[PDB]
């Protein structure tokens, strides 16, 4: 496949990991009570655990000759969750504390002492500020075209 | 006249002062226009000779703050008896404490976590602890979790009434500044009182409760079979089936008849055989005979009474040809400043805990101790760092009181002046004593190495070839171990098992104790230890001696206890404050206990430690290499820290990877104090330049102005991540090495 | 300047060990010397120029003197596989009879060092093949830099 | 081997003892 | 010159607040101050100063 | 306005320290401070130690400038006490040095020329490629 | 009350609730859409 | 009662010869003829320097180049048979 890669669900490492892994975990379990709670955690461990690996082939993953899953970010289409995705969702969530804190510094900077709100928070301004960023694309983009992003 | 003397109301409780960070300080209180304000907040926090001059203010607050720290430790304790109580496998182990890994935290079951929760015996996962709280609370008879919740409890309560009673004596009653300097009362009751009555109530707890339980223990029966302490006291016949004496009564003590009590007060000395600790009975009669010494000793100065001492008159009656008027004058500045009281306590409290350390690794007094190798090496390295730190805050204090309180106009002393006027002597005798003992210590181990690396082993200080014994510990050993005959004809056994004579205790098949052959590794490393020692010791001391003035600053006073420098003139004045040499004297101190703990670590486990096989074939953990590896930089190297570290760096996919987490994490803010050590804040202050630049760019450019570090600053970060990096590393290091292969 | 260094007076009147550091720390610093112009500034750095080819030169033949005196670059241009190229012998008093006989390495009859420059590679590479070649290069570069 | 015996000396204690003296003279005129 | 109270731009290369703007706080009347423009800062310096005397040349009345 | 003399008063009272004169006072230069207390009193030494001043005229002979005056401050800031010192070279020379003038240099006085002081404002200084190849430094001119 | 309510607002207490609220937030999550390698 | 004299700088700044006798020589006078005449070469301090260099490098040299194998192992050279290079290299 792509880099010479092998597919999880299809790669025999991958397999062989999650075998080993469930093994050691039980070769740990050989040595509690079925019914008390080291052995209730060790068999929550397994069962999360194969989840994981069953999960992680689902999900179209490639691995390398490791036997790992390797990530694939050039752009490509079968793989936008593996970065352009989780990227997106990122910078929105970072655009959003940047534009409420933006917001905040400019909502304090004409003020008798604007340092005392930096050091003890306006939290009803901070409130009310808050929820302004899940907006702040449209926002930015504006102000971008307006002129009241720089000076 | 002593009396209780209180002011009432002296401060109104209200939250109107936690709305303004930095009332404390005229110049804080206005508030923030750069960031490093910020700073000062914390940094000037506890300085309460910066917030008033008013000596009785200052007293007051120290004590409520020390309620504080009181408060905290019992909630301390607190938690740890209620995670031993709730979270541990504690009566397991008791049930079998040779085979099983005491542990009292468990973590929870998120992002893979759990796999820190190990295999530690008793049908229990968790984390081990080598805090040594299970030997403790078995020691004390402690068998079941409920009496630990009790405790708990208890501690818990005893948290409130510390906070209550710091709020009391600081808002409600507060005491006046003639209660704090009564001296000789406060001495009194707290060699009476609180030493005293301490070791005398607990030798109760020891006599009543700890030995009948701990025979019990020893005798093999079930813990929960085992009569409660309670018991042991309402039904005397226990007591006298366990130590007949008790049948007696308290009968034998009035009549002077004490030969009677040779049951539970014995004077054997050495380890019991099937504990590898110090016998109880010892260690009662211990407790009891230092409750008699320190209860009489509190009855030595006078208070509201005729009878008893003056410390100012025993002090004013010291006095020699050499010194003049001798220990004049210190009585008054021992009573008007917390400075000095802070260095004395600091030095003394510091070198205890390393007394402490010693002694609770030669002389194990809790059972199954000894065979816990984690538990002792843990608690040698942690009470041996507790001291260092302990002392070189010793030195900042005596710094401080030299700058700040120090007046020979209104408080003269002689002592002081006559070490003022020959500081140069002090201190340049001090500078050669520590360049040869460098020399004589360090140049062996080089010398080994350069011998060792041309092939020529025949060249080198060993014991196979050039040797160095240390003669004077090797007859002080033979001297300790011929004691019980000659010297100490009461005692059976030696005081420990350390010294060069004796057999050998082992308990579960593990070595607790045997004697400690010295040579010349031995002369080496105890080089090593007295040339270090003595180098810190040259900076702390040269730190305060000069810290109100030198040939360079004569008015070093003038600048403060805490100051960068006074310019880069006079060819460079970096660093001359008093401050700076406790942050120099800190590296030291780091230099010096490292090399403590690991010359401690590789004994312990080449000569010491190990297993027992049957006929008496012991094999220690690394097989007696230290006598030929430790006389090299390079064995150092390559055997201990090379050879040790597998433990942690392979520890990955266990139950101690966290360990490998924090060898890593420490290497990497070691290094991180080093851009702190290494730089400067001109260049910081220019790069924030241009970044403040970008942020008004944008519009978000703080009105707090953001600003580089002071240079004081970026020297205490600086130094704290060098130390919290380097110890934290050794103490991954440590646990990992010992837990694993223990 | 009446003393060290005579390139700066200011230094030269220093009373204390300074002046001597210093004096070698600025040796170089052409622009920052006493009574300095555009001419002696150009002039000096070309002369300095020329000093730092005749070391070039001379080092260079260093190496090759050395290899062709004491190394086994015959022997290593017969089996460069299995020959470890020797850099030059060595000569130390200091040494223990393990020592002398750990570093008695290649077919030399005495304790050398295994050169790791890859000069062996080099020179076979170009077209030298003996201890010859070698020397009369060496001649040629120190003929190099005396010019 | 002969020759070692003869320069090395030469160049490690004879050599800096020449150069280091006539550099204190030099240094202290 | 600027009247009191009047909004600046610093000419000043040396200065913390170059090129920034301060306010006027009274101008010297006298012919023999070099440095008569009394401006007030917003933001203090590296020397914790927040007020500085300047010259005619030195500043520049915007809005 | 005559600079003041200097006659041969006693010294302050002192059990010696290890922070007085080197050879530096017997080969290059060292200096003399005299004051006027009125009283006998205890005093920090700049050199590390407590001595006693006596009352009347008291001379003390230092090491450094600096020395002289910080003890001159002290003396002027604690005691309330008109201080001077001078420089003495080992042929026996003596150089009047503070109050130069007898007025304390914190105060203006009229008499003293101006030195090293540069008509203008700092940044107006020329760039280091002006004065290449001079002797000349940016703040000389 | 109010200047309790001011020492609440300060910047150490703010960012300990704050940072507390984002810890749980991403705790709970992680323990329901645990293993998360893809989006 | 005072420490400050211009005319005795000397004294003033304590250049004093603590421990300097002014006794006569002390030593034997046949011997002292003999160390001065005998020793006198070595009194020039340029040709002692000259001296003391020169021969001391011409000694150096000397016990250097005729350093017995049983004093310095590196001129009695290598005993044992060369062992091989890791991977088979000579
Ligand atoms: C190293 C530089 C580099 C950069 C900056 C990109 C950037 C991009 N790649 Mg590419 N990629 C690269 C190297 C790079 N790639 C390499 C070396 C390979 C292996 C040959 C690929 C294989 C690859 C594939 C198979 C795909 C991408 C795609 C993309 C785009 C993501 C989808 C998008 O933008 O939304 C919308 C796209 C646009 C608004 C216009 C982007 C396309 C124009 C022609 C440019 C993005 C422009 C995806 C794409 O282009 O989807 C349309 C896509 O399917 N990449
Ligand atoms: C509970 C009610 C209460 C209230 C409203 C007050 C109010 C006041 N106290 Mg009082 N006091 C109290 C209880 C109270 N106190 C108690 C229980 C004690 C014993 C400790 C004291 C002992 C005391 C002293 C010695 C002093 C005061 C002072 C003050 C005044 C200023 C203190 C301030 O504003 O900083 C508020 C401080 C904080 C918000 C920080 C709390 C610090 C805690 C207790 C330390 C432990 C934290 C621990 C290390 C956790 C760290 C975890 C990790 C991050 C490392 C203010 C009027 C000061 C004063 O009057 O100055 C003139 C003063 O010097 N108090
Ligand atoms: C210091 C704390 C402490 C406390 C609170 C106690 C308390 C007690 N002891 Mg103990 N005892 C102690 C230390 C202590 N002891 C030490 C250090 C020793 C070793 C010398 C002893 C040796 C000892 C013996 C031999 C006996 C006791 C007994 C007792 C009990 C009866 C005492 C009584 O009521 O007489 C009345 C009180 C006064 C006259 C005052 C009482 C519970 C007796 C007991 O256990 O009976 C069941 C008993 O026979 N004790
Ligand atoms: C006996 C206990 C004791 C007491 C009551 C004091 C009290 C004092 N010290 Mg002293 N000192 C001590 C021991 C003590 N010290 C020790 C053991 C040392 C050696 C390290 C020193 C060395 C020292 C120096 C160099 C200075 C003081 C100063 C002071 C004064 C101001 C303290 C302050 O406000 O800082 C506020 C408290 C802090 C800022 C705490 C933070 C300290 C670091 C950052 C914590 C370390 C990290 C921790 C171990 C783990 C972190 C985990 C995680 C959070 C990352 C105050 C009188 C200062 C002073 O000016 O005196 C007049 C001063 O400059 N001390
Ligand atoms: C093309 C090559 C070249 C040339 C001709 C120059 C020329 C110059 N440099 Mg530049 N420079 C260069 C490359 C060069 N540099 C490189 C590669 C660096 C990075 C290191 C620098 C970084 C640099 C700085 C920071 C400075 C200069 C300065 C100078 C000027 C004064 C030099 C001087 O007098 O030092 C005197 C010579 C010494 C002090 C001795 C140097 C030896 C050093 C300290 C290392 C010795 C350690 C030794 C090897 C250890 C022995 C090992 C053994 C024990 C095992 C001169 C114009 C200086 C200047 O005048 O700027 C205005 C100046 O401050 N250079
Ligand atoms: C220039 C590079 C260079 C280097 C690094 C070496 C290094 C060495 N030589 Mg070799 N040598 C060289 C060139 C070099 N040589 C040349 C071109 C010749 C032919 C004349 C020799 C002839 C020679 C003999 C006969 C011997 C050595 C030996 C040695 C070894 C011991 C040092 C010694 O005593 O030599 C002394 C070197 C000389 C007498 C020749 C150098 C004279 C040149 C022309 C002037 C060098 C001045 C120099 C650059 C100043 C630097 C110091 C200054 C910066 C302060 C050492 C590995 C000894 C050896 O091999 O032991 C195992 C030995 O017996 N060398
Ligand atoms: C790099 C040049 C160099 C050379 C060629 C040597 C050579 C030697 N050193 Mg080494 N040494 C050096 C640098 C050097 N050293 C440095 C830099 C250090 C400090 C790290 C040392 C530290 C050192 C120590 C501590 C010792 C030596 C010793 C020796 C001798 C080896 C032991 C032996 O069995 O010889 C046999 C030696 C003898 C039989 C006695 C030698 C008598 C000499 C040759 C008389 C010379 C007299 C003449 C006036 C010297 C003036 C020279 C001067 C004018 C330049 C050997 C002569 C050992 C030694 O000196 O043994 C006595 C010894 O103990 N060295
Ligand atoms: C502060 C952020 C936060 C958020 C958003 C949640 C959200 C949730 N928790 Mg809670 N939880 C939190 C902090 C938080 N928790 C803290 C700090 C604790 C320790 C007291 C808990 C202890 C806890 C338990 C014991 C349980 C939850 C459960 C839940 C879920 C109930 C529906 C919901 C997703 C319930 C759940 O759904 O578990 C599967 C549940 O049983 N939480
Ligand atoms: C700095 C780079 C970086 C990146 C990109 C990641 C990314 C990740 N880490 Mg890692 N981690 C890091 C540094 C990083 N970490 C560091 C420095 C440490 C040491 C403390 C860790 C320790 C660590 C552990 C122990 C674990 C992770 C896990 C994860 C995965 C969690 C997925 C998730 O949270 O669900 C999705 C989360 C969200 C969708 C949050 C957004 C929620 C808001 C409310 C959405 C709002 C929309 C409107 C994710 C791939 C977990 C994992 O499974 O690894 C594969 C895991 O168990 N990390
Ligand atoms: C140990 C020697 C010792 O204790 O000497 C004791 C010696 C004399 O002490 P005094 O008898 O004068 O002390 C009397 C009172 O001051 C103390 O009770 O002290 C010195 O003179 C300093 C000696 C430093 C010697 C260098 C170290």
């Amino acid at each position: 496949d792509i880099s010479g890669l092998t597919p999880c669900k299809e790669s025999k490492q991958f397999a062989k990991r999650e075998k080993q892994a469930l093994k050691k975990l039980q070769a740990s379990l050989k040595l509690y009570a079925d019914d008390s709670a080291p052995a209730l955690a060790i068999k929550a461990t397994m069962e999360k655990t194969k989840k994981r690996f069953d999960n992680y082939g689902k999900y179209g993953l490639l691995c390398g000759s490791d036997g790992l899953p390797h990530l694939i970010v050039s752009g490509d289409q079968r793989h936008w969750g593996e970065f352009i995705t989780p990227g997106i969702l990122f910078l929105y969530i970072a655009g959003w504390i940047g534009w409420v804190g933006r917001s905040y510094l400019i909502a304090i900077r004409d003020e008798k002492k604007p340092t005392q709100k930096e050091i003890i928070i306006d939290v009803p301004l901070a409130s009310r500020l808050l929820f302004r960023g899940f907006s702040w694309p449209v926002a930015a983009y504006r102000e971008l075209l307006n002129g009241e992003l720089v000076d | 006249e002593v009396k209780i003397l209180v002011d009432r109301d002296p401060i109104k409780t209200s939250f109107e002062q936690w709305a303004k960070p930095g009332h404390f300080s005229r110049t804080i209180a206005k508030g923030p226009d750069t960031t490093t304000w910020i700073w000062n907040l914390h940094a000037d926090a506890h300085d309460f000779d910066s917030h008033t001059s008013d000596l009785e203010e200052i007293s007051r607050k120290v004590f409520s703050a020390h309620f504080g720290q009181l408060s905290i430790i019992f909630l301390w304790l607190s938690g740890m008896y209620f995670h031993g109580a709730r979270f541990s496998n504690y009566e397991a182990w008791l049930n079998d404490p040779t085979h099983i890994k005491p542990s009292a935290q468990v973590v929870w079951p998120i992002v893979g976590q759990e796999i820190l929760n190990g295999d530690v015996g008793g049908g229990f996962r968790g984390i081990q602890i080598t805090s040594g709280f299970f030997q403790i609370w078995r020691a004390s008879g402690i068998t079941s979790e409920l009496q630990l919740y009790c405790t708990a409890i208890g501690a818990l309560v005893f948290a409130g009434l510390m906070l209550f009673a710091g709020w009391f004596h600081y808002h409600k009653a507060a005491p006046k500044l003639a209660w704090f300097q009564d001296v000789e009362s406060m001495l009194n009751h707290h060699l009476a009182g609180l030493l005293g009555l301490g070791s005398l109530s607990w030798a109760g707890h020891q006599v009543h409760v700890s030995l009948p339980i701990n025979q019990f223990l020893n005798a093999g029966v079930d813990p929960k079979e085992i009569p409660l302490p309670h018991e042991f006291i309402l039904n005397r016949d226990l007591l006298a089936q366990l130590y007949p004496s008790f049948a007696e009564g308290a009968t034998p003590f009035f009549t002077l008849n004490w030969s009677k009590y040779a049951d539970f007060l014995t004077f054997r000395g050495g380890l019991d055989p099937l504990t590898g600790g110090l016998w109880l009975t010892d260690i009662a009669h211990h407790h009891l005979a230092i409750a008699i010494l320190f209860l009489i000793a509190g009855h030595m100065y006078r208070t509201n009474w005729g009878i008893g001492h003056g410390i100012k008159d025993i002090l004013e009656a010291h006095k020699g040809p050499f010194t003049g008027q001798g220990h004049k004058g210190l009585y008054e500045i021992l009573t008007t400043s917390w400075h000095a009281q802070l260095s004395i306590n600091l030095a003394m409290l510091g070198s205890l805990t390393i007394v402490v350390a010693q002694h609770m690794y030669s002389m194990p007094p809790y059972p199954y101790l000894a065979t816990d190798y984690a538990t002792q090496l843990s608690l040698f390295t942690h009470h041996m760092w507790i001291g260092g730190f302990l002392i070189v805050g010793a030195a900042a204090h005596a710094a401080i009181f030299m700058v700040r309180d120090y007046d020979p106009t209104t408080r003269y002393n002689d002592l002081l002046d006559r070490v003022l006027r020959h500081r140069d002597a002090i201190i340049s005798h001090l500078n050669w004593v520590c360049i040869f003992l460098g020399f004589h210590s360090f140049g062996l181990y080089i010398h080994n190495d350069t011998m060792s690396a041309l092939g020529r082993p025949q060249d080198m200080f060993s014991d196979t070839a050039i040797q160095l014994q240390p003669v004077f510990a090797q007859w002080i050993q033979n001297t300790h171990a011929l004691a019980p005959g000659t010297t100490a004809p009461g005692a059976t056994a030696s005081t420990s098992l350390t010294w060069g004579g004796g057999d050998l205790v082992a308990v579960g098949g593990k070595v607790a104790l045997l004697p400690i052959p010295l040579g010349t590794a031995d002369f080496l490393v105890h080089h090593i230890h007295a040339f270090t020692i003595h180098v810190t010791v040259l900076i702390l001391l040269k730190g305060v001696l000069f810290a109100r003035s030198s040939r360079l600053i004569p008015d070093k006073a003038n600048l403060g206890f805490r100051f960068p420098c006074d310019g880069p003139g006079r060819g460079g004045t970096c660093q001359v404050s008093a401050w700076d040499h406790v942050f120099l004297g800190l590296f030291w101190m780091y230099n010096s206990i490292s090399v403590v703990i690991f010359h401690f670590s590789w004994k312990m486990q080449s000569d010491v430690w190990g297993t027992i096989n049957d006929q008496g074939v012991v094999t220690h953990i690394t097989a007696g290499n230290f006598a030929q590896s430790s006389i090299t930089i390079n064995g150092w190297l390559r055997d201990f820290l090379w050879a040790q570290a597998s433990q942690v760096i392979q520890s990955y996919g266990s139950s101690l990877s966290a360990y490998g987490l924090f060898f890593l994490g420490a290497h990497f803010v070691w290094a991180f104090s080093l851009m702190f050590l290494f730089s400067g804040r001109g260049y910081w202050q220019e790069l924030i330049e241009s970044i403040v630049w970008a942020h008004n760019k944008l519009k978000v450019a703080p009105a707090t102005q953001p600003r580089a570090l002071s240079i004081v600053q970026g020297r205490a970060v600086g130094v704290t991540h060098y130390l919290l990096g380097g110890i934290a590393t050794t103490w991954a290091f440590f646990l990992a090495r010992i837990i694993a292969v223990g | 300047a009446l003393r060290f260094p005579r390139f700066s007076q200011g230094i030269a009147q220093d009373p204390t060990t300074r002046r001597i550091w210093f004096g070698i720390a600025t040796a170089h610093d052409f622009e920052s010397h006493d009574d300095i112009t555009e001419g002696r500034l150009y002039q000096n750095i070309f002369a300095s120029h020329f000093g730092q080819l005749a070391i070039i030169f001379l080092w260079t033949s260093g190496n090759l003197f050395h290899v062709a005196w004491q190394g086994n670059f015959e022997a290593w241009v017969q089996d460069p596989f299995h020959v470890r190229p020797i850099a030059h012998a060595i000569w130390d008093p200091h040494f223990g009879q393990p020592a002398v006989e750990a570093f008695t390495r290649g077919g030399a009859l005495g304790p050398v060092n295994n050169a790791y420059s890859g000069v062996y590679q080099w020179w076979y590479t170009i077209g030298l093949r003996t201890n010859e070649d070698l020397y009369t290069g060496a001649i040629f570069l120190l003929f190099l830099s005396f010019i | 081997i002969n020759l070692p015996s003869l320069f090395v000396p030469l160049v490690g204690l004879l050599f800096p003892a020449v150069a280091m003296a006539s550099l204190f003279l030099h240094v202290e005129k | 010159g600027p009247k009191r109270g009047a909004k600046v731009k610093i000419l000043r290369k040396e200065s913390y607040w170059y090129k920034g703007t301060g306010s006027v706080v009274a101008v010297d009347q006298d012919p023999n101050t070099r440095y008569p423009v009394v401006v007030r800062f917003n933001k203090v310096n590296y020397a914790n100063v927040s007020t500085n005397n300047y010259a005619l040349d030195e500043i520049q009345e915007v809005e | 306005t005559p600079p003041e003399l200097d006659p041969n008063t006693p010294s302050p009272i002192f059990g010696g320290s290890t922070g007085g004169l080197l050879r530096k006072a017997q080969v290059e230069e060292f200096y003399v401070i005299t004051w006027d207390s009125p009283k006998e009193q205890i005093f920090e030494m700049p050199t590390g130690g407590a001595a006693i001043m006596r009352e009347g005229p008291n001379l003390l002979k230092l090491a450094r400038k600096e020395q002289c005056l910080a003890l001159g401050t002290r003396l002027r800031s604690k005691y309330k006490i008109k201080y001077q010192f001078y420089r003495v070279f080992p042929n026996g020379e003596v150089q009047y040095l503070h109050p130069k003038d007898g007025v304390y240099p914190e105060k203006v006085n009229a008499g003293r020329q101006g030195v090293g002081q540069n008509f203008r404002s700092i940044g107006k200084n020329v760039s280091p490629i002006e004065v290449k190849f001079t002797g000349k430094q940016p703040y000389d001119l | 009350m109010r200047d309790l309510k001011t020492y609440l607002s300060v910047a150490p207490v703010v960012s300990t609730l704050w940072f507390g609220a984002l810890a749980g937030l991403l705790i709970e999550i992680n323990r329901f859409f645990p293993d998360a390698l893809i989006f | 009662s005072v420490y400050f004299d211009l005319e005795d700088l000397g004294n003033t700044t304590g250049q004093w010869d603590s421990y300097g006798s002014d006794a006569p020589s002390p030593y034997n006078p046949l011997q002292s003829k003999l160390f001065e005449t005998f020793a006198a070469p070595f009194t020039k301090r340029g040709l002692l320097l000259k001296f003391l260099i020169l021969g001391g490098g011409s000694t150096l040299a000397y016990l250097s180049a005729t350093a017995s194998g049983d004093i310095l192992p590196i001129t009695r050279g290598p005993q044992q048979p060369p062992k091989l290079g890791p991977r088979g290299k000579i």
